C-alpha cells in the first residue's frame, strides 16, 4: 500500500551537493572558535562514517533480502543516496572549509574513536548477521537501520542545525537539511518493513522482539551519551544534545510501531528554527484569417 | 521566519473558502514595523541627510546644487505629504531590496520611497522647484514610473547609465566587428542591454579579400559577442544580457537559429545571447504560397548592388536577387523555417520575431532608415544607420545606433486621476531630460543618435490590472476599445508635448523634415478616423477627460507642421519587469500570468496577488495562459496602432498546443499588424 | 585514476522515465506489420529480462566484492539506474504499446525461449560463482558483466535504433537511447575494474584469463547468432544485425583492454542515424648545482 | 601510390641490414620528373612569366618596377646558374606544397625554388641589382633562410604580413582589453602569432571603481582572447594561435594554469591560446628556501605605488609588497606551484617558462623597459611599454608592442662556405628591409615599436646537422665550444652590421643612448674573455675564417660608441618548424627528435631522414629524447650568452621520468642562465 508513494517521494527528492554553492559559509566558518570548528568537523566525520556503512552495507544487504522489484528499487535508490550523495556531500563541505591536513586528521580520528567504532561494530554486525530466508535476522537488522536513520544521526545533525538556526553556516546547513529530509523518509520506510515482519510473529515472539529492540536502543543510547559528551563538552552543549537524541530515539521507536521510551523535554528553540513540443505542419488555411 | 513573511503566507490559507488578501496589507505594516523602520537611517533634519549622502559619494552634487535647500526641502515635504503606503508586501519588498539606496555595507536603508521619488524629481526638473514638485506629485501618485535604470540611478554618484536599451549596427568588417564587441562590453559595463544587428555581416563560406570559403558567418560573431557579454556582467552583479538580430533571408538564419537548439554543440550554442529574427513580408508571402524561398549571401549582394541586403526592400529586391547569377543563394523551404521558428520558441522562447513590413509601413522615419532590428526586449523600433569603423589613425564614419529612454504610465493610476494629458507631458519632459543628460563616451553612434534623434520610449503598464478592477475582461471588445482610446490620447499628448518642446527649444530631431510628421501623413488615420470609445462603459471610464477628436488631431497636425517635433520616437511599451511590483501594477500591457505568484527569496516563500485582486474581480483577472492568444494579439495590435515603436509582446502558450498553433498565432500577429513578438512562455 | 571522473559522468546523465511522453508512439505502432510488432515485443522483453538480472544481481554483487568507498558509490549509482530507472522505463514502453494480456504472453514466451535463457543463465552463473576475497572469480564475473553491458544488449538495441533512425517509435526510441548510453558507460567502468585485477596477475595467469574471456565470448557469440536468426529472419534484418553484434563485441573486448576479435565492418546507416607523469615532490638540493 | 612515394618508402626497406638512404635521392628525381615538371607552368621567356604574375595579381608590381627587366633576368639567371637540387624528397615536397606559388585554383605550380628565391632577393634588395644577386647567392646556397612569412609572402600581391610574431601589452582596463582583442584579431588576420602580457590585468575578485569582488581576472580575458583567435584563424587555413603570458606572482597564476588542465571545466578551459609563465628569481629563491610565497593583486599594488606589479623589480619589492597592508596578497607554496608547472608541462607541454631575471640581467635595453613576457614561441625577449587606450574621442597613449622579423642562418651551409660574416651581414640587411617595409595600420603600438626599436631576429638552424655531419656529439663539450665560437662570431658580425647601418643612415634605434650598447657594458664579456675554440677540431672547423678576438671586439665597441646601433635587438633563435625541411636542415639549434620521421600526407606515408644521416654518422644523430637534458641546457646557455633575445628551447622528456626530473631540468636551466623554455615534449 505504500512502496509506490515512497518510490515517487524518493526520486522527486533527488539532489547533488554541487547544486549548493558553499563559498558563502567561508566567513561564518572563519569566525567560529577553534573548539567550535573541531566539534563541527568531528560531528560531520561521524555522520560520514554512518552514511558510508549505510550505503556500502546496510541498504544493499536489506535490498537483497526484501522481496519485490519495487521494494528493491526503493531500497537501491536509498542506498545510492547514502554513499553517492550523502557521504560525498560531507567531503564537499570539508574541502571548502578546511585545509587538507585538518581533513586528513579528522578521518584518522574516526578510525581511532572508540564510540564511533563501537556503534559501527554493532550496527554493521547486525547487517552482516542477516540469514537468507530468515525473517527474524532481517527484522533485527531493520531495527538497527531505523536506529541509525532516526536516532544515531541526530547527535551529529544537532550542530549544523544549531548554527543554521542562528543564521550561521547556512549553505552547509542547507545540505544537512536535505540529508535530514532523506533520512526521515528512509527511517519511516524501513520501519514499515520491520513492522511487517514483527506482525507475522506469535505474541511470545513479539515480546522477545520488543526486548531486542529496547535492549539494543539502550545499549546504543549509553554509547551515544559518551560520544555526545566527548564532542560537545568543549562547546558547552552536551546536555542540550542529549535532550535532542532522546527526542529522536522516540521517533525511531514510533517508526517501529512502538511506544515512546523517554519523557518529553524542551529542545533548544534555535535547533527548531534550524528545521520538445508536438509538431504539426502548416496548412495553407493557417495563412489566411 | 519573520512576522511579515508569515502574514504574507497567510494569504493562501483560505478562510470561508476565500483567500485572505487583506492579510497582505497587514504584512506590509509588519514589514515596516519590524524591518524597514528599524534598518532605516534617520537624520535630525533633511540638511544632515543630504550632506551625509553627498559627502559619502551616494548622491551627485551637480543636480542638488541647482536648487536652494529650501526648494529641496519643499520637494521632499511634497513627497511626504501624500503619506504614500505600499498596498502589498511585495511592492515594498521589491523597492527596498532593489531600488532603495543602501549603505556601502548593505545593512542599512538610506532612502525611503519618498526620498527616492524626491531625488528623481529634483534630477528631472534640473533646477525648477515647481517642476520638481510636479514630478513628485506624478510619482507619488504613481501615475508615471521611470524605468529601472532611471528610477534606481537618478541622482546617484555610484550609478550606471540611465539608458539600458541599446541597439548597435554591425558593418561587415573585422574592424566593425571588433568595435561592436568593444561597444557591447562598454554598454554592458554601464548596465545596459545591448542588441546587435548581424544581417549586414556576410554569411558562412563567403570571401575575405577574394579568398573563398573564408568567412565564419554570423555564428562566430555571436560566439564573440556571447563571450563579451559573459565578461561584462555589471561588475559581477547581473548576468550580461545581449541580443542578436538576423534577417530571415540571411543565409546563416538556420545556423543562427541552431545556436538556440539544445542539441547544439558547445562551439555552436550561445547561452547569454538572445536571438531575434527579422521576417519581411516577402518571407511570409513565400511561406503562404508554399513557394521555395532563397536565403542570400549578403556579401555577394553588396558586391553586386553596392548596398547591404538588409538596407533595401526585399519585397521589390527578392526577384532581382534570385534572377541575378552574381548573387549567391541557397534554397530553403519557408514553411519548414516557420515550423523551426515555432519549435525553437516552444523549446526556449527564442527567437524574437520582427515583422519588418509591419514596422516599416507605419514607421515615420523611413527616410532616415528602415527599422532593421529591435532591442533585447523587442519593443524598440527605430531607424538606424550603420557606422564604418575604419582602421586606426583613420577617421570613422559614425552612424546612428538606437538608444531610447524608457518610462511607463500606470494606466490605472493615470485614469483614476483623469490626468492622461498631464502625466504624458510630464513623462515626456522627464524622458527628454534623461536623454539630454545621457553622454556615453565609448559608443560613438549611440551618442550621436541620442543627440540627433532625441528618441524616447514612453510605455504603459497596469492595463490588465485597470481592466480587471473595472470589471472588463482583457479579451473583451470593451477592453480593446479602452486600449484604443487611451493609447490614442497618449499618442496625441505625446505628439503635442514633442511639438511644444520643439517650439520652445526651436529645434526638431535630425532629418525631421523628411518624416511623415512633417509631411502630415502620420496624422492621416487620425484626421479621418474617430477614436472615441464605441462602448458606453469605456466612455464613462473616460468621463472627466477631454478625448481628442478629429478636429483636435487636425489642429495637432497643423501645430506639428508649423513647429516640428522634438522626438523622433516617443512611445514604446517595455516589459517593465520589477518596477511593476513597486507601483503595484501588472507588468506592461501584457495579461497577468498568474493571479497569485509564488516566489522564493533566500530560504523563505512569499506570495504576491495581482493588484486589486479580490473575490469580485477574481474572474476578470484571467490568467494569460487561459486566454485566447488571438484576442491578445487583437488587443496588442489595437495598442500598436497608436505606438510609433513596438510593444514587448510575449506569447502565453499551454503545453498542449503544438508548433502549428504557435505559427498560427505568429501569422495572425503578422496579419493584424503586430510589429514584434517577444517570448513564447509555455505553462 | 578514474572513479571520480566516472562518478561525474554517471550523475550528470541522471534521468527519469516520466520525462519522455510515450503516447505519441501509437501513431506509428499501428502502422507496423505483425512480424515487426512481434519482433519488437520479443526484443523488448529480452532486454527487460536481462536488465533485471543486472539490477538484482550483476551490479549489486560487484559492488559487494569491490574494495574502495568511491567505487562502491559509483557501482551503487549504476545499480540504482538499473532498478529505479531502466526497469520502470521498459515497463512504461510495454504498457503503452500492448494490452496487459499481450505483455504477459510475450514474457511467458521469452521466459521459455532457448537462446534468451542460454545467455541469461550463463551470465547469472558467473555472478553466482564469485567467492569472497577471490579476485579471479570477481574478474570472471566482471567479464560477464561487460559482455552483457557492451555486447549482449545490442542484438536487442538494434531494432529500436532501426525504427528510431527511420522516424518510427521515436518516444520509446529516445528512452532506449538513454538506456543504451547508461549501459555503455557501465560497460566501460566495469571494464576498467576488470583490467585492474588482470594487471595484478602473472603472465601465465593473464594468458589464462585471456583464454577464459575469448572462450566465453565465443560461446555467447554463437548463441547470439542463433538468437538473431530466431528473431530477425521474419523481418529480413539478420545479416545487418550480425554485423552490429560483432562491432559491439569488439567494443566489449576493448573495454577489457583486449584486442578486437572480429574484422572491422560498416554498420547499417539507419541504425547509425538512430545511434599524467608520476608526481614526485621536490626533495631540496634540486635547487643547487 | 606515386612512384616517388614508393621510392621514399624504399628507404626503410633495409638492404644488407642498412637503410637505403640513397633511395631518397631517387624519390626527388621522380618527384620532379613525374610531378613538378609536369605541374609547372612554363613561359616562352621570363618576361611573359613576370607579366602574367603581375597582371593576374600574383606579384606586387612596385618591387619589380625598381629594376629594369635586364636586371631581373640577370638575377633569375644567377639563381638558376647554381643548378640547385633538393637532396631529399621531403625538402622539395615541403617547398612545393607550402611555399611555391600556385595558381588561383592550386592546380599548377607557377614558382620554382629559383623563382621564389629570385623574387625574395629582388624584394630584399629594393632596386639594387648587385644586392639582389648577393641575396640570390645567399639563399640558393641555402646559407640564409628568411622566415616562413617572409619567404612565402615576399613580393606577392595576395600576401599577408612578413612579421611572424607579435607581442602585445594589455593594460588593466576594459578599453585596453577590447583594444587588445581587436589587435589580436587583426594580427591573426595578417597571419602572425600574437602574444599578450596579462600580468597588468587585475586578478579575480578585485574592485572596478569601489565595487569589490567584481573582476573576472585574467581568465575572462583569456576566454575572450581564445574566442578572438578562434574567430580570426587566417581565413580558415591555419588555426589562430595565441599566447598569454602571466607573471608567477599574479594572484590568478593558479587559475591561469588551470586553463590548461585536462580536467578543467568548459567555462575555464582554453584550448587555442598557449600559456606562458614569467618567473622572477624571487620565486625560485622562495621555492629553494621552501618559504611560503605570496601572489599579489595587481590593482592594489598599482593603487599603492602608482606602478604595475610587473613594471618593477620583484626581487627588491617583494618584501615591501608583503609587509604593505594596503597590498592584497594570497599565500601559496612556491614548491607546490613549481610541481604544478612540471605536471602541467608533462600533461600538455604548457606553460612556457620565462626566467625574467635571466632575461633582464643581460638585457641591453632595460632603460626602455624590462622584458616582462615572451612571444608564442618563447624566443622573443624585448622591451615593451604598455599602451593607454582611452575612451572614444580621447587620444590614446601609444606604447611599444614587440614585433621582430625572423631569419635563420643555416649553420652547415654557412660554415661550409666559410661565410659567417657575409651571411650575417646580408641577413641583417634583409631583416632591416623587412622591418622597414612593414607597416601595420591596425596595431598602433606594434607600428610604433617597429619604427622605433627596429628590432630584428636573426636565428640559426642545422646546429645538430652540422655537428653530426662533422662527427661531433651534440652533448659533447666540443659541440658547446663550436656553438660558443660560432654564435660569438654571429653576434660580432650582427653588431658590426647594425652599427654600419646606423652609420650609413645616421640614425640609431630609439633610446639607444641609455642602452648597454651605448655605455659599452654589453661588450664587457667580449673585451675580457676570448671565445676562440678551445679544441683543435673546432679550430680546424673554423679555418679560413677570422675568429674575432678581444681586440676586434674592442674595435667594434669603439665603432658602436662612435656610430651607435640601428637595431635594438638582432638575434633570436626561432623554432624554424617547416622551413627547415626546404633547407635540408635540422630544426633550429634543438637536437633532432628522431633520425627518420614518418609523416602521413593524404593517404600516403613518407619518411624523412635527418639531413646527412648515414651509417657513419648514425650515432652522432642522437635523438633528443635519448639525450641528457642537462647537457642540452648547457648547449642552449652557451648559445644564449651570445644571443640578445631568447632561444625557443624545447625540453625533450622520456615517459619514465617524473615531474621532479622536469623541475630539476627547469631549475638547472634557470641556474645556467636559460632565458625561456618553450615546450616539454614527452616521447
Ligand atoms: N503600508 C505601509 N507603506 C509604507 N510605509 C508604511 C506602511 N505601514 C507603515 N509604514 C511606515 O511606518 C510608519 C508607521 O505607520 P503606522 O501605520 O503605524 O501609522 P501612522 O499614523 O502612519 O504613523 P506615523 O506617525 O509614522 O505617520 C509610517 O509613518 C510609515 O513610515
Ligand atoms: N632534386 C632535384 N631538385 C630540383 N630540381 C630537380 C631535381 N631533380 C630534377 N629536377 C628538375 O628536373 C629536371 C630533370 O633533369 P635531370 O636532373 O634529370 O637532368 P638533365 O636532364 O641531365 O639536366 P640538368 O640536370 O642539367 O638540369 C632538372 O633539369 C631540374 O629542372
Ligand atoms: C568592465 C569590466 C572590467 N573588468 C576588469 C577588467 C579590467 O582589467 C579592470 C579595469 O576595468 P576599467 O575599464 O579600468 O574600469 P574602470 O576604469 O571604470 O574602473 P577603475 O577606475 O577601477 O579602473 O576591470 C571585468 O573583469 N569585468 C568587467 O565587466
Ligand atoms: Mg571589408
Ligand atoms: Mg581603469
Ligand atoms: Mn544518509
Ligand atoms: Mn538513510
Ligand atoms: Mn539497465
Ligand atoms: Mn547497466
Amino acid at each position: 500500500d505504500f512502496t509506490q508513494m515512497f518510490y515517487n517521494q524518493n526520486v522527486k527528492q533527488f539532489w547533488l551537493p554541487e547544486e549548493i554553492a558553499l563559498n558563502g559559509d567561508l566567513l561564518t566558518w572563519k569566525y567560529l572558535g577553534k573548539n567550535e570548528q573541531d566539534t563541527y568537523m568531528k560531528v560531520l566525520a561521524g555522520l560520514t562514517l554512518l552514511d558510508t556503512e549505510q550505503g556500502n552495507t546496510g541498504m544493499p544487504i536489506v535490498a537483497e533480502h526484501v522481496d519485490g522489484h519495487q521494494r528493491k528499487a526503493v531500497l537501491n535508490f536509498m542506498a545510492m543516496m547514502e554513499n553517492a550523495v550523502h557521504a560525498k556531500s560531507y567531503s564537499n563541505i570539508f574541502m571548502t572549509l578546511a585545509p587538507t591536513e585538518t581533513i586528513n586528521e579528522v578521518f584518522e580520528w574516526v578510525k581511532q574513536n572508540k564510540y564511533l567504532q563501537k556503534k559501527a561494530q554493532m550496527i554493521v554486525g547486525l547487517y552482516k548477521a542477516i540469514q537468507k530466508d530468515d525473517e527474524i535476522s532481517l527484522f533485527k537488522a531493520m531495527v538497527a537501520s531505523v536506529y541509525l536513520e532516526s536516532f544515531l544521526f541526530y547527535s551529529g545533525f544537532y550542530y549544523p542545525l544549531y548554527f543554521y538556526g542562528q543564521g550561521k553556516l547556512m549553505q552547509s546547513g542547507e545540505i544537512i537539511n536535505l540529508i535530514l529530509r532523506d533520512e526521515a523518509i528512509h527511517g519511516v520506510y524501513v520501519g514499515l518493513l520491520a513492522q511487517e515482519i514483527y506482525n507475522k510473529q506469535t505474541e511470545e515472539k513479539k515480546a522477545e522482539l520488543r526486548e531486542f529492540a529496547i535492549d539494543l536502543l539502550n545499549q546504543l543510547y549509553e554509547n551515544e551519551l559518551e560520544y555526545t559528551e566527548d564532542l560537545y563538552d568543549q562547546v558547552g552543549l552536551s546536555h542540550d544534545v542529549k535532550k535532542f537524541i532522546r527526542y529522536n530515539a522516540n521517533k525511531a521507536l514510533m517508526n517501529l510501531g512502538f511506544d515512546p521510551y523517554f519523557e518529553e523535554e524542551d529542545i533548544n528553540p534555535i535547533v527548531l528554527n534550524g528545521l520538445k513540443a508536438t509538431v504539426e505542419p502548416l496548412k495553407d488555411d493557417d495563412f489566411y484569417f | 521566519v519573520p512576522k511579515w513573511i508569515q502574514l504574507n503566507n497567510e494569504i493562501m490559507i483560505q478562510k470561508d473558502g476565500k483567500f485572505q488578501f487583506d492579510k497582505d496589507k497587514e504584512a506590509v505594516h509588519s514589514y515596516f514595523v519590524d524591518y524597514i523602520n528599524q534598518n532605516t537611517v534617520f537624520f535630525h533634519n533633511l540638511k544632515e541627510k543630504l550632506d551625509y549622502l553627498v559627502e559619502n559619494q551616494y548622491y551627485e552634487e551637480e543636480f542638488l546644487s541647482l536648487y536652494s535647500f529650501e526648494d529641496i526641502k519643499e520637494v521632499f515635504k511634497t513627497a511626504y505629504a501624500k503619506k504614500f503606503r505600499f498596498p502589498s508586501f511585495m511592492s515594498a519588498f521589491k523597492f527596498y531590496n532593489d531600488y532603495a539606496l543602501k549603505t556601502n555595507d548593505k545593512k542599512k536603508i538610506l532612502e525611503r520611497y519618498e526620498d527616492r521619488i524626491s531625488i528623481v524629481a529634483l534630477f528631472f526638473a534640473n533646477g525648477d522647484t515647481e517642476k520638481a514638485k510636479e514630478y513628485v506629485n506624478l510619482m507619488i501618485n504613481q501615475e508615471y514610473q521611470p524605468s529601472t535604470p532611471t528610477f534606481l540611478n537618478a541622482g546617484r554618484k555610484r550609478r550606471g547609465e540611465l539608458v539600458s536599451c541599446f541597439l548597435l549596427e554591425v558593418n561587415d568588417s573585422l574592424n566593425d566587428i571588433s568595435r561592436a564587441i568593444d561597444i557591447s562590453m562598454q554598454l554592458s559595463k554601464l548596465g545596459g542591454g545591448v542588441s546587435l544587428n548581424l544581417s549586414k555581416l556576410r554569411a558562412k563560406g563567403e570571401a575575405i579579400k577574394d579568398v573563398e570559403n573564408a568567412t565564419k558567418g554570423v555564428v562566430g560573431v555571436m560566439k564573440l559577442l556571447d563571450n563579451a557579454f559573459r565578461y561584462a556582467d555589471q561588475m559581477g552583479q547581473r548576468q550580461g544580457s545581449g541580443a542578436a538580430y538576423l534577417n530571415i533571408f540571411h543565409r546563416d538564419i538556420n545556423d543562427f537559429l541552431d545556436t538556440k537548439k539544445i542539441s547544439a554543440d558547445e562551439d555552436v550554442r550561445v547561452k547569454t545571447l538572445s536571438i531575434g529574427v527579422v521576417i519581411p513580408d516577402k518571407f511570409v508571402e513565400l511561406a503562404r504560397e508554399d513557394k521555395a524561398a532563397y536565403v542570400f549571401y549578403p556579401h555577394t549582394i553588396y558586391k553586386e548592388y553596392g548596398q547591404h541586403m538588409d538596407e533595401m526592400d526585399m519585397n521589390e529586391m527578392y526577384d532581382k536577387f534570385v534572377d541575378n547569377p552574381r548573387v549567391k543563394k541557397e534554397k530553403i523551404n519557408p514553411r519548414k523555417l516557420l515550423e523551426k521558428l515555432a519549435m525553437l520558441r516552444s523549446e526556449s522562447g527564442y527567437p524574437y520575431i520582427m515583422f519588418q513590413d509591419n514596422v516599416n509601413k507605419v514607421h515615420a522615419n523611413n527616410h532616415i532608415s528602415k527599422v532593421k532590428f529591435s532591442n533585447l526586449c523587442s519593443e524598440v523600433l527605430q531607424a538606424s544607420q550603420v557606422s564604418s569603423y575604419t582602421d586606426y589613425d583613420e577617421e570613422d564614419e559614425i552612424g546612428l545606433d538606437i538608444s531610447c529612454n524608457l518610462g511607463s504610465l500606470n494606466i490605472l493610476n493615470v485614469m483614476e486621476h483623469k490626468s492622461i494629458e498631464k502625466t504624458v507631458k510630464l513623462a515626456t519632459d522627464s524622458l527628454t531630460h534623461v536623454s539630454e543628460t545621457t553622454d556615453i563616451r565609448n559608443a560613438p553612434a549611440v551618442r550621436r543618435a541620442n543627440k540627433a534623434m532625441k528618441s524616447i520610449g514612453l510605455g504603459a503598464m497596469n492595463l490588465h490590472g485597470y481592466l480587471a478592477q473595472n470589471g472588463i475582461a482583457y479579451e473583451s471588445p470593451e477592453a480593446r476599445d479602452f486600449a484604443n482610446t487611451f493609447f490614442m490620447m497618449v499618442n496625441f499628448y505625446s505628439i503635442q508635448r514633442s511639438a511644444e518642446i520643439a517650439k520652445e527649444k526651436g529645434e526638431t530631431f535630425d532629418q525631421y523634415e523628411g518624416s511623415t510628421y512633417a509631411t502630415g501623413e502620420y496624422f492621416d488615420k487620425y484626421v479621418s478616423t474617430d477614436f472615441s470609445p464605441k462602448y458606453e462603459k469605456i466612455a464613462n471610464l473616460f468621463e472627466g477627460m477631454h478625448i481628442p477628436t478629429t478636429e483636435d488631431w487636425k489642429k495637432l497636425k497643423a501645430f506639428v507642421a508649423e513647429h516640428g517635433m522634438y522626438h523622433s520616437y516617443r512611445l514604446c511599451i517595455a516589459p517593465t519587469g520589477s518596477i511593476s511590483y513597486v507601483q503595484s501594477s501588472t507588468a506592461s500591457v501584457m495579461p497577468i500570468m498568474e493571479r497569485i505568484e509564488e516566489r522564493t527569496y533566500g530560504n523563505s516563500k512569499t506570495y504576491y496577488p495581482m493588484p486589486g485582486l479580490a473575490s469580485n474581480n477574481w474572474f476578470f483577472y484571467k490568467e494569460a495562459y487561459d486566454m485566447d492568444m488571438f484576442k491578445v494579439v487583437d488587443m496588442i495590435a489595437t495598442i500598436q496602432q497608436h505606438i510609433d515603436q513596438g510593444i514587448s509582446f510575449t506569447l502565453f502558450l499551454k503545453d498542449t498546443m503544438t508548433t502549428r498553433d504557435l505559427n498560427r498565432i505568429d501569422l495572425y500577429a503578422h496579419h493584424r499588424g503586430i510589429k514584434t513578438i517577444y517570448y513564447a512562455r509555455t505553462k
